[PDB]
């Protein structure tokens, strides 16, 4: 049912649909090493992707409803030169008629132009002053639907944000070729990332778009804060979703020392451009593969690994005493050889029992395969210590709201631009 | 109070670059300064006001200030580590790419 | 003729030994021992004074290089002259008379040196004090030896070397207790100033006058009277010795049984007397190099020179290398500031151990700042203003000054190395020396402490030697202690920190003292009473000359390598031990 | 016996000799306000003085001996640009033949050139590294004599400096016009002052030269350090000639306070250029007219004046208590209404009884016209206080060498360039 589906292949980009759209790329188009299927577009002229469809699938009707889906990653806007700088990322307008998606400061805009110059705009606005954002430098699943009789709707991660009637619009023409390029950007260091572009010749409903989001979310693969693939042997800062104003810290080395949530986080500010919180605070949590037989560095679901903690640029190991008081027992970082038989195995969990994707969680287990439980935090004498217990699993069995069993991995990224 | 204002010193057009500092200042106004890649570690500022100044790639650490303000000041790529320079001490100022880390505890107002 | 003289000398020596055995050991010997110990403590004190007062005397007297070294080395030249002079004179004028004269010269010139303000005058006064004190050890030993019987001579003589270390600890203690009080600025005359080191000099001169006061109450050596044909008073001195000993014992009723003593038969005016004195003094000196004593004298020369060279070289080497290690550690901790622009800023600050390279200062004013070991290099000062600036070890190398003013500063022209001044003014310059002088604070204290340790290191070995001097023998103890001294010299490689060198200095000082005691005893017993003091004084002058040579050589080698000092010291000590092993044995004999 | 004598007149320069040489003066040639007879020449092209003689007095012989004389004042040389920059100040050559006066760094040069281009040079060299100089920025009486048979000699202030034989020189031609301008100086801020230029058709001996020096010295007028006229109501720093390394200072105000000689003076240094001593150190002496009926400000010989003393920018008065112990009694500066009947009248002396010119001196006298004596300095317990005693007068009567009764008046000058 898809007309265009740009999917990576052996050092090229092909179309999954049975239409054979011509695809040509520039010499300055970059690709991620681990996740090649995502494409980086930089502010230049040669950084261009042209895709030519067939004349039998060119949008030239008036009652024809259509939709499309993609994943987009927009870095943070750093200076005032990005204000009021509406620039186009994807253009399908010829002779002043077509559909076009474009980006402004904290804005993603879908524009429809008919043969009668009429403009209809659907706008998704995300703030840049928030402490922790779900959109700034993070992958966003953006789709639009366009029903020529009722409305045009924007979906971000499968949820309604905005809708605008398009009944007044007449006949809308479309270009034979589709453009992937930053057009009209005055910022010379501005780039975006895009992947999984799909086009459909009808208005999609909530159920189909949610199914698409789940299918392309790669629920069986771990994800970090930015939405990329989780990897071994890479330092990650820690974030607790239910306590996002504190970071993991250590006090003493060994069992006698405890890892706790220290606060508050700092801020990064540029005087009416952004007032975000610092994500590069705390101690780094490296992941070391233990029993995963996969050759690649990507971390998958149900993997059994070990966790190292970087303290004064020295790698220690996660461990806890299995036999002590209570189930809410204290975790610690100790020297790598001196663990002995202390519990170190952690199972990575991304998707639940029913298969619904959720944020990454770590399950501490012993050598005997007995579940210590999900790693969380609990308050001892006003101090939030890292505790692994089966209480979170008890709430999961009871379908209750767990408190403290979700984590986010923040690696250093160039789209955030915070000094370390 | 009025006598205190009378004894206030004024320092115009002051350039400092690539210098490390600890000092205690009291009852001064520094106007039109220009500081580049300076490290300000452990300084006490009482009734000291910086006006029309420019700090670029500077570094503040362990800064404590009472009745200190940065009015008409511009900060570029500067880092405030372990300081109590809260947001009410920057009056009509412009911070660019500036980071506040490990802020000291204090009341929201003066 | 020679046979008759030898027989007469042998008979005199045997009868003198019999008389001494009859008199016995007792209170008189210990009283004379304490008096001569005061005399030797004066010598022990004299060798530390200039070394302790140099850090203050350089600032108080504007001392440059080649003036600190000569001031440090002048005491040994003084003793080299004085030992020979008084040793030659004592065999013709008496032991006690020449001891009194030499100690009086030492006291007078040491008193004068404490109030002298110049450098040449201070050099002269200290050289004359060294001349006065040079004749202490030869006369003291050759004078105490003539009151001891052959039964216990090595131990009773070796107990006399305790006072040298006692004087060392006294000097160290008073240096600790006087010098650090830099505040004392007693003013007697506007153009002159008296600091604490002059008080230290006076207090160090005190033991010499104490020694003179003690010596005024003792009788002359009877042997000197007997050799010079003077009979009656030698008999009275022996009678006094016997009477004192027996009264102390508890039997004040027996009578001196000696009635007649064998005596050596004797066979413009001021100029004649001086010419005659030079005559038979030269005669005694040459007869020391006679057919009967020519091998022994050469062995003495070799042993004395080698041990003096090694000991004094290492003794002056250890503190120098401690200072070098401290200096290298100081230079390790130096801060460097490359590139620095400061404009329109007023300043007061204190800077220590810093290097500011390539700065640019325009229209700054530097009011009231202190600079310790601060170097400004490749800097540019334009329309600057300096005021109330004090600087120790501060230099302006490759700097450029334009339209700058130096008001009330001590920035003298030697602090501007390869610098360029343009339209610059110096006004109200502070008073100061034309060159650089270093100030020492708590660093002096450790110095004194180190010195104390060295003297304490001497304490054990002395006792051991003093307990075994007669039991094992002179030659064996001399060679044995020289061997451990050479081994300690070889072990110098295993030390590169201050604590390690303190330990090494203590070990070497504790090891060589037995060798020195044995050498003193052997020198005493190897000569007859008519050239004992002459030979001992000549050998002590040789020791002082070797001390000068070793001090210069070993101070020239500090901070270069640690193989030249080890090689030199070990070679010299091995040569000395080899030459000492081929000497005659004098453990049991009559003093002759 | 004089051929040319450039003297000042009513707003022009004329010739005292009976030859009427034409004079042309540029538009940038200046004059001193008080001593207009001294002419300032700067380093420009319009600052020129032309003197055209008659054809009957132009030097064109070979046996003819001749002399020249003038007063010259050369400021300090401040930087290395002035080094090796021999520049002509007085030019009388034509077709590479004639006599020329020039100046180099610390050098005054007289050059003779014949028709065969043979060059003879006589040089007076003064050092710029001296603490106090008699030549730097001070008026110098230069005389040059040229006898064609034996030698050519230079005289600085009436004393011989150098003599170079000129017997080898042939016929010397001279220009009809004589130059006065700085020719060939690379320094744009370099000027000279010149006065009383005279030319003679014969070689002058020592007697005539000393007579000329004494006549042109104006021995009846007091001169300051730079050689100019001494004026009332002008602040002067004070220098003792016998003790030139100490400056006049005061300690307390009033009779209980004494004026003394504090030292040493500082230095003014430009590396490898000058290492002079500071002249602007101490307390300024202002002179006020009391009985002088002259309308002009110029201080003359035998004038009876008062001496204010500037301490902390406040003017006190010279006075001493006539009745006290000894003859050498201490002088002091006191409040101007406090003086009462203290000895404050002073008589300014320049020339001695015979009329021989000597340095400035001050004779303190009482209201009864009794000579307290010449103001000097004497040491009491290593402090050199100013004492007014008749001992100096006794030595003058005995023709003995007085010690410390001669002073020098140093005002601020632009040719010295020392910062105050
Ligand atoms: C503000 O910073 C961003 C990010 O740069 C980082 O953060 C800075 C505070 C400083 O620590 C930098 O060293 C960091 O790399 C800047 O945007 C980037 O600037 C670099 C230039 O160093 C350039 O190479 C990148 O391409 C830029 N990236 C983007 C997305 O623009 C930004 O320029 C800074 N703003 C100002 C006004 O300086
Ligand atoms: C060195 O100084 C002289 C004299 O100037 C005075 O002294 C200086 C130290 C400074 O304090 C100045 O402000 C003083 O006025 C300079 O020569 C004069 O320079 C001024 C310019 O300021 C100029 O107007 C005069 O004509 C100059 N006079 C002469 C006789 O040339 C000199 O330029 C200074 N040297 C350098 C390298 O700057
Ligand atoms: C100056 O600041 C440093 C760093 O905070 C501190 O170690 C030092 O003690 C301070 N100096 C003074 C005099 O307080
Ligand atoms: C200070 O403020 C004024 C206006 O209030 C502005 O023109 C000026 O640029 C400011 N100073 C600086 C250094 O920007
Ligand atoms: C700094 O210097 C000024 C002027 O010399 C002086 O008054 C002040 O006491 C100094 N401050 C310190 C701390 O030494
Ligand atoms: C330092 O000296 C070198 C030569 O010794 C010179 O080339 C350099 O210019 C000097 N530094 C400066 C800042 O001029
Ligand atoms: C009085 C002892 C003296 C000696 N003649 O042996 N000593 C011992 C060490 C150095 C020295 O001169």
């Amino acid at each position: 049912t898809s007309i265009l589906s740009i999917v990576y292949k052996k050092d090229d980009l092909i179309d999954l649909s049975r239409y054979g759209a011509k695809i040509n790329i520039g010499d300055r188009v970059y690709y991620d090493s681990i996740d090649k299927n995502q494409i980086k577009l930089i502010n230049l002229e040669s950084s261009t992707i042209e895709v030519i469809l067939k004349n039998a699938i060119v949008y030239n009707s008036m009652y024809e409803n259509f939709s499309t889906s993609f994943w987009i990653k927009i870095p943070k806007y750093f200076s005032k030169i990005n204000l009021n700088n509406e620039y186009t990322i994807i253009n399908c307008i010829e002779n002043n008629s077509g559909w076009k998606v474009s980006l402004n400061y904290g804005e993603i805009i879908w524009t429809l132009q008919d043969n009668k110059q009429n403009i209809q705009r659907v706008v998704f606005k995300y703030s840049q002053m928030v402490n922790i954002s779900d959109y700034i430098n993070r992958w966003i699943f953006v789709t639009i639907t366009n029903n020529r009789l009722t409305k045009s709707k924007i979906y971000i991660n499968g949820r309604l944000i905005d809708q605008k009637p398009i009944s007044n619009l007449g006949n809308i023409h479309a270009s034979n070729k589709i453009m992937f390029k930053l057009d009209g950007c005055r910022d010379p260091r501005r780039y975006i990332m895009i992947k999984y572009f799909n086009l459909f010749d009808k208005e999609l409903n909530e159920k189909e778009i949610k199914d698409l989001y789940d299918s392309q979310s790669n629920s069986g693969i771990l994800k970090d804060f930015w939405g990329n693939y989780l990897q071994y042997d890479k330092p990650y800062y820690m974030l607790n979703l239910f306590d996002p104003n504190k970071y993991v810290d250590v006090n003493n080395i060994g069992i006698r020392g405890y890892m706790y949530l220290k606060g508050p986080r700092g801020s990064v500010v540029t005087t009416n451009i952004y007032l975000n919180s610092t994500l590069y605070e705390g101690t780094k949590f490296i992941i070391k593969k233990y029993a995963s037989g996969n050759e690649d560095n990507i971390v998958r679901n149900n993997d059994r690994v070990y966790i190292n903690v970087v303290v004064k640029n020295k790698e220690y190991r996660l461990a806890t005493n299995a036999s002590q008081a209570g189930v809410e027992k204290i975790l610690s970082a100790l020297e790598i050889p001196d663990v002995g038989n202390l519990s170190q195995v952690v199972v990575m969990k991304s998707k639940d029992d029913q298969g619904i994707r959720n944020k990454c969680k770590m399950n501490l287990q012993d050598n005997n395969g007995n579940d210590i439980g999900f790693i969380g935090f609990h308050l001892y004498d006003n101090i939030a210590k890292l505790v692994a217990s089966n209480w979170y699993n008890r709430q999961v069995g009871k379908a209750s709201r767990t408190f403290g069993c979700s984590w986010e991995f923040i690696p250093v990224d160039d789209g955030w631009g915070e000094s370390s | 109070a009025v006598d205190y204002a009378s004894r206030t010193k004024v320092f115009p057009g002051e350039r400092v670059e690539h210098v490390t500092f600890n000092f205690t200042l009291e009852n001064q106004i520094h106007r039109g300064g220009q500081y580049f890649n300076d490290k300000f570690i452990g300084l006490r500022l009482k009734s000291v006001s910086f006006e029309d100044s420019l700090f670029e790639e500077c570094y503040f650490e362990d800064v404590t200030s009472s009745n200190t303000f940065f009015r008409n000041c511009t900060f570029i790529n500067t880092v405030f580590y372990n300081t109590d320079l809260f947001e009410y001490k920057f009056v009509n100022s412009r911070l660019i790419n500036s980071t506040f880390l490990h802020n000291k505890e204090g009341c929201p107002l003066d």
